[PDB]
């Protein structure tokens, strides 16, 4: 079949009476932006896998999305990320869950997959290993947005 | 949560995804997100898909697989396992969300089934289609 | 690596693995035995499986889903769907080990392609059979 | 009915040539003890979702077997628990991934499946919300033995 990408940025309540155009287009010039770099890697021959890691590399980039920069917090007001890769050729996959220190959890995950006899891998350990291959230790700190904290407080709210 | 499914020239395909969760959960929870098979899957004889939604319920469904399997074994089309599974199984079980989703043959769907899924796809050398909203 | 599956007087199936993982492991890794459909699973509409071997390549192929899936959606008996998983693909997979399953009838299979796995199997009411070795 | 139990104690570990007859007895007469129990508990009536749970939590109690007491050891010479359990009638499922201060692995995932909103927890969020529910805090010196560490010098 011919070459073809395919990406999200989340399913939700995401209410159209409650949104602005000017909002809207925001994510529209987002996700068009991530999925047009993704057509050209694939139109220059770039592995699936790589474009699959760009585009998601880019999301979590984007503070729009509920993934690495822009990430929801838990109930203690941190900031615990997970992300997957899986390569259909080989069946090889790679994960991480529970990273706090850790930019671009989806690179995490590709090293796992191809600089690991491993799978999955969790927390400090997790970190450690992707510390010792190139990633650099950042603070939980930069992943928080307004965004997110409010629809926090508007969810304990709620809870009450 | 977000995530990217892709088939290649050399007709690979690969699924990632990545998430910081759910708003509130407790410290500790992981989601379907990193786990192979409920939030991610790909395998070049079948599909690749990325998943977001009601995390429980996508690993106890094992959603990403279940596209896979109702392919594989029982005998469905990228566009009929998606349908069951998202339209159907899955909030019969009490979950909501979508994924995405690219066979081996070069077929897209991103099923979702909730109010809306932000989301785009695109063939290689031709124009992209984003969305919000259902239809 | 251990574990139990299990069906009761009223009909219900359940699967459970624990372990301590593999020695020499990486702080933070993480096997097949805690994950939903790779290292445990149970449906009453199919099957319950608790899987030992190595953990990555039953993440992989999903192998207790897999079972599931083979049953309920390719019409393959327990034995079958045993044999499909355990001798065929997770050895083409560079994988090793064994599960235990009990199917929705009362069916139970022990398969394993290593030299050993520590086992035992019972119907209520009836003498318990123990294993090791081949047989 | 047509009640049945099967148990595992692992796979891929076993070797005859390395093995002795007194060490094949002991995980007979462990594997026989176990399983009786559990069929015990059918024959009484007992819930599957009961009898997988106290199962495995006597396979993790003795230490011939890598899971609780008797776990094997990562690199760094620590022990890091993981365990699963699911109910085929209604598809909840609960687990844990690397605890190193419960006990029962497989009660911590029994509580997230019970006593949460959620299926999976890891690490120290899952200890934490153990030791919540009333589930006591070990050290994971007591998971140590000599087989185990023996091993891992082997693999070394
Ligand atoms: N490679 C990038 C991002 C990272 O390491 O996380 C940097 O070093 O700035
Ligand atoms: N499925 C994600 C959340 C989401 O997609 O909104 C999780 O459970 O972690
Ligand atoms: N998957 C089977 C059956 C079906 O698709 O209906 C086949 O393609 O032959
Ligand atoms: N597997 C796809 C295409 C095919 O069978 O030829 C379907 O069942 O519709
Ligand atoms: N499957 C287990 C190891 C074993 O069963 O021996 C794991 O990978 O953690
Ligand atoms: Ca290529
Ligand atoms: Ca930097
Ligand atoms: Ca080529
Ligand atoms: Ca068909
Ligand atoms: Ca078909
Ligand atoms: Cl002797
Ligand atoms: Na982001
Ligand atoms: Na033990």
């Amino acid at each position: 079949g011919k070459a073809v990408i395919a990406i999200h940025g989340g399913a939700g309540a995401i209410s159209r009476a409650q949104m602005s155009l000017q909002q809207e287009l925001r994510y529209i010039e987002a996700l068009s932006a991530i999925v047009e770099t993704g057509q050209k890697m694939l139109e220059a021959g770039e592995s699936a896998l790589d474009v699959v890691t760009e585009a998601v590399r880019l999301l979590e980039e984007c503070p729009l999305f509920n993934a690495g920069i822009g990430a929801v917090f838990t109930r203690d007001e941190t900031h615990e990320l997970d992300a997957c890769v899986m390569d259909g050729n080989t069946l090889k996959a790679g994960a991480v869950a529970g990273v706090s220190h850790l930019r671009n959890p989806v690179l995490a995950a590709r090293l796992v997959m191809e600089q690991s006899p491993h799978v999955m891998m969790i927390g400090e350990g997790a970190e450690n290993f992707a510390f010792a291959r190139g990633m650099e230790r950042v603070s939980p700190e930069i992943f928080s947005t307004s965004l997110r904290y409010e629809q926090l407080l508007a969810a304990r709210k709620e809870g009450a | 949560t977000v995530g990217a499914v892709a088939l290649d020239l050399d007709g690979n395909l690969a699924a990632a995804t990545s998430t910081g969760g759910m708003t509130n959960k407790l410290p500790g929870r992981v989601g379907d997100s990193p786990l192979v098979g409920a939030g991610c899957y790909a395998n070049n004889a079948s599909v690749a898909v990325s998943c977001t939604g009601t995390g429980e319920v996508f690993i106890r469904a094992l959603a990403a697989y279940d596209i896979a399997a109702l392919m594989d074994y029982g005998g469905l089309s990228l566009a009929e396992a998606c349908e069951r599974v998202v339209m159907e199984k899955l909030p019969a079980l009490g979950g909501s969300g979508g994924l995405i989703a690219i066979d081996h043959e070069g077929n897209v769907a991103l099923p979702f089934n909730t109010e809306g899924m932000y989301r785009a796809w695109g063939y290689a050398g031709d124009t992209p289609t984003t969305g919000i909203y259902r239809e």
